[PDB]
């Protein structure tokens, strides 16, 4: 019975050759109009969309928090010696700092000279396109101290005592509010409190927080945080080719084979935490020079 | 702020639809 | 070696009953009036066993629980579960922090064969529970002679070879052969199906052993009467106990609604195979690994897996078998709720079955007028013309004449239903005097009688005489029935309004042809007559000893004849004209006489009046029959003399050239011959009897149909359906509810059908595309077993479009239960629309939060990465993993609620499939209900406190509500055009493409 293939009397896969035609016409047209109703609606969808703004902005409400060395499980795990071990680290860190080059931040028609000092935010009108494209604040790789470096095409990174860059989840239109100068208990940090979001990292528990002796924080002037002169953004659109600011962490009494767990907060008002998201506001990393 | 969603009163809404058209199926299921 | 056992018992039995009393009492070695030594009869006791039949083969309960565990449809869920189990295990052992959903999806699968098999289970065993409540088994004992002793012993005790006498009104224990009767009745309706008492006489009259009366038969009462006899068979070794051995042993087939259901899973299986080999093919050939596209397979062939479609098919089923229980009509088999409705083919049984298998006066003969009584069994019909003078005198006649009276708790049981002590026509006598002429208590003592004169073996006649109790008239009352033949020749003057006149040709003739008529119509017909004795030739003082002359034999006063027969139950000939309309060929298979099978058959609507008989034709024309062309005959009678020579061809021929075919005198055997010949044209069968005959018959038979109370235990177990109110019309309300649930079951399945395009092609895309994951496993589970289910049930609610009972029945091989139209309209135009509107809803919720849609392409390579916690949207804002996973959850949320939304639209269009939903209407409410929670069901997954926790189902910004809408509204208006069309053209594009 399941020969049905064909017969002298015109039959193919089960039916006719008129009535595959018939059928397959049919079916083209009808998907014909599923694609373009499908299609002219997609397109209302875009036209209630606009080009400088997301419409809703509330599901990222709290930033994240991230690093330069994206690990598969934010684990730096190396060998001092061996170049190879960290090559894959190395490759991200120069990878993520090309944009930041001397060379590639020339142009001053869409580049502005923040200054050495962190000051206010710096407003550029609103969000909509009567004005030009907007500026961007440089940031040059020199304000990150120790983890910069004046090196070639290879950024001779530490192989003991690693380092570790921080960024801020670049949100449009966010204006990050550093706490109040009334700090609740935030672990000796200098008093530049007005004009920069501070970050201090710390271990997890007793354990984590002996075995990481001491740390050493670079950015902007010498300040462990964000400045507050590159915010708010005002989309790729309208200011592409921005450079988010940097800060690095350096680790410099660890204990050698001894994978121990970090965690570094940035501090704010407007900065959220969960307890789902281990990146919401908060970073961890589990460094483990092993020599 | 930008960043901040009232979810309480859409969630309490959604509730009270579906606790309101839960009872009137019900009373459309029992026709006296 | 059981094929040998069986072929042993399909043939008609043997014996040995033309045997000398000598010659049989020398074999079976037994005196022939003292019986044997009840040493002897023990040790055949112990020798072979007790004289029972064998108890039927207990069927523990946890094998039918296990049964409800498989079959076909939950055997499709259980190889999903076995995949799920499987992709998982593949999952876990090769790669990094394995995912918990497909575990989750298996033991979903398991739970759902399981607590189906709970649920069918629990109907089917109460069903039988109920059944078992049904079982009245009151020992009975057996008068038995041995040593020259009469004993009283249980019907076990009896053994073979030992003197048995039975009296009027006691059971025939085993096989008796007749030594020695007098005036012997024996009931052999629930055996041989013989309406009429058959009588039972020591000498051999038919080489068959059933139409001879030198035999008693296993389970057949003893009317009127008493005699002797040696039993020959005993236990399961007897007649009734081959027939029931027969009928435990046979095979029930496969019912219509489980090869649809079969062929339904061949197509779902056949796509869902297709669709995962060119996938894992695809997926291959892009750049997945063996290992990836292996766990592609899977996916893509459990997701064509519809996991609800179990239950909600088992409640339509469950349902409409409450109704079929609601109306006294139990269905031990839950499928076979709906074979009625597939049947296309009635074989039915005349005794007990159509008929009431009860001796009722049919018709009487008053002032040369026929007059036909109510013959109903609840007596709902036309009432005579009772107030006439020849009825006064007949009615008495009756009333008075006759040896038949009620018996001791007769008084609260109707005029009909009780029972009454007597023969069985003196007994349709005394029923139809206590209905239509008052009552028969006071009327029979009012004229005491004198001296009376009993049955004759020869020239029955039945004569007594009374006195008169009138206020005008002292003179006797003699009074005498018996065959118009004997009467005749016995009566002078006739009676006419009240007075007398001769015996003129000119109304005897007239007499002549009425007694014709009666006896032709295959009715039992008697003479009544009376006169009024002189007071001045036999006074008051004088005593008529029962000796000499002493009543005029001849110059008596004939007042009418008295027909009768069993008629056939109210309801029957209105629901067999019901079947006929619907198309069901009804054939009548019965082992009664010929001469009253036809006319039973022509009485209820087998054989149409006007039709003619191959024999007909012939008495017609006066010629032989062997000149008509059977060809000129549209019905037939056949004799089951002729039908044990017949051959497959010839019973293939009578069955495809013959409209009205009524099968007379044929034994079980041949009844199940039968119902094998009506099946070799690949018709579904339905046997509707009462009798032990009927059993292998109703056994094999596609559904078969018992008696609840005028049924035997053994076609009453044989059977597939009960009837506990012998109401036959149920049969036409089984044909009805056949064919509504059957249309209902194609809506319900192409709802659940139609929800499974959006269900996967967000995983399809998300393979071709790389775009995140817009559907959900667990938001899937929570429309297939969530919300969708009950629409789905509420589907079997709906009502029949056109008249069911006017269409033809369905053809099996043509329209099956999901034919390519289903699929065409399922999988290929309402669920693809229903998916791009989940994929609109999907845009739309990633494009306002800063994904643009296409932006999504090849995103999901570092969207899924629990790492990757800056993703660039469409904004250049960077995204988490959790805040962007928030977003795909809460994308996953109005993609099910998206689903809900079209399935609106999809449950009222699929509610009607050639009528608009205007002209139908909206007018169920569990439909309705469906909706609504449906709806708040969906709203309450969304908006639940904890749930984005739980079920990581967020909730939903109030405009995503509205993202669907313009999709349901499309396939609404889209299949009401469709049905529109349909309606207006009927010819072919509409019809046959989408019209499933
Ligand atoms: C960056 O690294 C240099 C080493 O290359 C550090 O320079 C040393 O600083 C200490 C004081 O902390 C002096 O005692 C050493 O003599 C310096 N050595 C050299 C070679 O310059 C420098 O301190 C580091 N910068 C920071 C901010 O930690
Ligand atoms: C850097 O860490 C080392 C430990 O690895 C510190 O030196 C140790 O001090 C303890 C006493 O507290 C001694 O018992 C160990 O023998 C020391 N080890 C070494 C290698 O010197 C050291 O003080 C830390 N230095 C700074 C600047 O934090
Ligand atoms: C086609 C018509 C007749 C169906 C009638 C039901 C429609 C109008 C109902 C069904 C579900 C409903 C939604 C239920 C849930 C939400 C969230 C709540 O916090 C605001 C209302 C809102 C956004 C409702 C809007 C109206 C809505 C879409
Ligand atoms: C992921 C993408 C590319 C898969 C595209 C699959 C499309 C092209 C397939 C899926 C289901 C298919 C249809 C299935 C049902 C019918 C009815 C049948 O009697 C003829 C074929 C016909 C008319 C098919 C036409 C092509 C079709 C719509
Ligand atoms: C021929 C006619 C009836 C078709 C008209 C199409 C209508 C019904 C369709 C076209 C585009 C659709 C809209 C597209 C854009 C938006 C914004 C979104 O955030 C919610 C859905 C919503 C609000 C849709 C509602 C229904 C809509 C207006
Ligand atoms: C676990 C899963 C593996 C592939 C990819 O990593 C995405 C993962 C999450 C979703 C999960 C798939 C696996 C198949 C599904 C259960 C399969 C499915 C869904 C419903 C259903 O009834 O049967 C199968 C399609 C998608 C699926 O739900
Ligand atoms: C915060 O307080 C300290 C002294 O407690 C003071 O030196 C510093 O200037 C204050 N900063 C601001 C921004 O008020
Ligand atoms: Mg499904
Ligand atoms: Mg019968
Ligand atoms: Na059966």
């Amino acid at each position: 019975k399941k020969f049905i293939w064909n017969s002298e009397k015109k039959e193919f896969l089960g039916r006719t050759g008129g009535s595959w035609f018939k059928i397959l016409l049919f079916y083209v047209i009808f998907y014909g109009c599923l694609a373009g109703i499908f299609i002219g609606t997609i397109q209302v969808m875009l036209l209630t969309i606009s080009e400088f703004k997301p419409t809703y902005q509330d599901r990222v409400a709290p930033p994240g928090l991230t690093q330069i060395p994206q690990s598969q499980k934010t684990e730096i795990s190396f060998r001092p010696n061996d170049p190879q071990s960290y090559e894959s680290y190395v490759v991200s860190i120069v990878r993520f700092l090309e944009k930041y080059k001397d060379l590639a931040q020339k142009d001053d028609m869409i580049f502005e000279d923040c200054g050495n000092v962190p000051s206010e935010l710096k407003e550029r009108g609103e969000y909509n396109n009567e004005r030009g494209e907007r500026k961007v604040c440089r940031f040059r790789l020199e304000w990150l101290g120790n983890c910069s470096g004046l090196n070639d095409e290879t950024y001779g990174y530490k192989d003991g005592k690693p380092c570790v860059i921080i960024k801020l989840n670049r949100v449009l239109g966010f204006k990050p509010k550093p706490p109040k100068n009334e700090s609740l208990e935030t672990y000796p940090v200098m008093k530049y409190n007005p004009y920069v979001l501070p970050v201090h990292c710390t271990g997890k528990r007793d354990e984590d927080k002996e075995k990481v002796g001491t740390m050493e924080y670079f950015g902007l002037g010498g300040y462990p945080g964000f400045p507050l002169q590159y915010y708010p953004y005002y989309g790729k659109l309208l200011q592409p080719k921005y450079l988010q600011p940097l800060m690095a962490v350096q680790f410099t009494n660890l204990t050698m084979d001894t994978e121990i767990r970090i965690e570094c907060k940035a501090y704010g008002e407007n900065i959220g935490y969960s307890e789902k998201d281990r990146f919401q506001g908060r970073f961890d990393v589990k460094i483990e020079v092993k020599s | 702020d930008p960043f901040y969603y009232d979810y309480e009163t859409v969630r309490n809404g959604g509730l009270i639809f579906a606790a309101l058209a839960f009872i009137v199926g019900l009373i459309i299921i029992l026709s006296k | 070696k059981e094929r040998d056992m069986d072929e042993l018992k399909k043939e008609v039995s043997m014996d040995d009953h033309k045997l000398s009393l000598d010659e049989l009492h020398r074999k079976y070695g037994t005196d022939l009036s003292r019986g044997l030594t009840p040493a002897r009869a023990a040790e055949i006791l112990a020798r072979d066993g007790p004289n029972a039949l064998t108890p039927p083969p207990t069927t523990p309960e946890w094998v039918k629980f296990c049964r409800q565990l498989f079959g076909g449809f939950s055997m499709l869920l259980w190889i999903g579960a076995i995949l799920c189990f499987l992709a998982y295990g593949i999952q876990a052992a090769t790669e990094e922090e394995p995912q918990n959903d497909n575990l989750y999806l298996g033991v979903v699968l398991s739970a759902v064969v399981i607590i189906t098999g709970c649920f069918s289970y629990y109907q089917e065993a109460k069903s039988s529970k109920i059944m078992e409540s049904f079982k009245n088994m009151v020992p009975q004992q057996a008068l038995v002679i041995r040593n020259g002793e009469k004993m009283s012993i249980n019907a076990e005790e009896v053994v073979v070879g030992d003197l048995v006498e039975v009296k009027g009104g006691d059971r025939i224990p085993a096989d008796l052969r007749i030594i020695s009767a007098n005036g012997c009745k024996v009931d052999n309706s629930s055996l041989t199906g013989e309406s009429e008492p058959q009588t039972r006489s020591p000498d051999f009259t038919n080489e068959n052993p059933l139409e001879t009366r030198n035999i008693a038969f296993f389970s057949t009462n003893c009317v009127e009467g008493t005699a002797r006899g040696i039993v020959v068979y005993t236990g399961d070794r007897t007649v009734m106990g081959r027939i029931a051995t027969l009928a435990s042993g046979l095979e029930g087939g496969q019912t219509p609604i489980a090869a649809e259901i079969e062929h339904f899973i061949h197509i779902i299986t056949g796509v869902a195979v297709f669709l995962g080999v060119s996938f894992f093919i695809l997926s291959l050939i892009l750049e997945y690994t063996w290992l990836e596209a292996v766990i592609f397979l899977i996916g893509i062939i459990v997701a064509n897996v519809p996991e609800g479609l179990l239950a909600t098919v088992t409640v339509c089923l469950t349902l409409t078998a409450k109704r079929m229980a609601r109306k006294n009509c139990l269905v031990k088999n839950l499928e076979a709720v709906e074979t009625l409705g597939s049947t296309s083919t009635i074989c039915s049984d005349k005794t007990g079955t159509l008929t009431q298998n009860r001796m009722t006066v049919a018709h009487m003969w008053s002032d040369n007028q026929i007059h036909e009584a109510d013959t109903t069994e609840n007596q709902s019909g036309v009432s005579f013309d009772k107030t006439s003078a020849t009825w006064l005198a007949l009615s008495r006649i009756a009333g008075l004449c006759n040896r038949a009276v009620f018996q001791a708790n007769q008084e609260n049981l109707p005029i009909l239903k009780r029972a009454v002590a007597g023969d069985a026509s003196e007994s349709a006598l005394l029923k139809c005097i206590e209905l239509c002429c008052g009552s028969v208590k006071e009327m029979r003592e009012r004229y005491t009688k004198i001296v009376e004169i009993p049955f004759n073996s020869t020239n029955k006649y039945q004569l007594s005489i009374h006195k008169n109790p009138n206020t005008a008239e002292p003179r006797h009352l003699l009074v005498m029935k018996g065959a118009p033949e004997r009467i005749l020749d016995r009566c002078s003057s006739i009676l006419i309004h009240g007075k007398e006149q001769p015996l003129d040709e000119e109304l005897k003739d007239a007499f002549q042809n009425a007694y014709l008529e009666l006896g032709g119509l295959g009715e039992r017909v008697l003479g009544f007559c009376h006169l009024f004795l002189p007071d001045e030739q036999f006074p008051e003082g004088f005593q008529f000893d029962t000796d000499d002359v002493n009543f005029p034999l001849d110059n008596l006063c004939f007042v009418g004849l008295i027909s009768m027969i069993d008629p056939p139950r109210a309801a029957v000939p209105d629901a067999v004209g019901k079947c006929r309309s619907a198309g069901i060929k009804v054939i009548m298979v019965t082992g009664d006489h010929p001469i009253t099978a036809k006319a039973i058959a022509k009485g209820v609507g087998i054989i149409s009046e006007g039709n003619e008989t191959v024999e007909d034709i012939a008495a017609r024309l006066n010629i032989p029959v062997s000149q008509v062309n059977p060809r000129d005959a549209k019905a037939c009678v056949v004799h089951g003399s002729d039908l044990k020579d017949m051959t497959s061809e010839q019973l293939d021929d009578i069955l495809k050239y013959h409209t009205e075919i009524v099968f007379a005198r044929t034994s079980p055997q041949q009844k199940l011959i039968i119902v094998e010949g009506c099946q070799r044209q690949g018709a579904i069968v339905a046997v509707t009897g009462d009798g032990v005959n009927d059993s292998p018959a109703s056994k094999k038979a596609d559904i078969g149909v018992a008696m609840g109370i005028a049924g035997s235990d053994v076609s009453k177990q044989a059977a597939d359906m009960i009837l506990l109110d012998d109401n036959f019309a149920s049969i036409v309300t089984g044909v009805e509810e056949g064919r509504l649930i059957f249309d209902n079951l194609k809506k319900s399945i192409a709802y659940t059908l139609t929800s499974n395009i959006p269900e996967i092609t967000p995983f399809l895309i998300f393979i071709i595309a790389n775009i995140p994951l817009p559907l959900g496993t667990v938001t899937i589970l929570c429309i297939d077993l969530g919300t969708d289910m009950v629409p789905a049930i509420s589907l079997a609610y709906e009502q029949a479009e056109s008249d069911i009972m006017k269409r033809q029945p369905r053809n099996p091989k043509t329209d099956k239960l999901v034919n390519e139209q289903l699929i065409s309209m399922a999988y290929g135009q309402i669920g693809m629309i229903q998916a791009l509107g989940g994929f609109f809803t999907y845009f739309v919720i990633l494009a306002e939060n800063g994904f643009l849609p296409i932006h999504l392409l090849g995103l999901r390579v570092n969207w899924d990465d629990r790492w990757i916690n800056d993703v660039e949207d469409s904004y250049g804002q960077q995204w988490t993993y959790e805040q962007r996973k928030i977003v795909e959850f809460t994308c996953h949320t109005p993609f099910f609620v998206t689903i809900v939304v079209v399935q609106w639209a999809d449950l009222v269009i699929c509610k009607t499939r050639r009528n608009s939903v205007f002209q139908q209407g909206m007018k169920n409410k569990i439909l309705i209900f469906g909706l609504f929670e449906e709806t708040a069901l969906a709203a309450f997954l969304s908006y639940c406190p904890g749930m984005g926790v739980a079920l990581r189902m967020y909730p939903l910004k109030p405009t995503w509500w509205f993202c669907a809408f313009p999709y349901s509204l499309l396939i609404f208006v889209y299949d009401e055009v469709r049905k529109l069309i349909i309606r207006r053209r009927p010819g072919g594009w509409v019809e046959k493409e989408t019209y499933y």
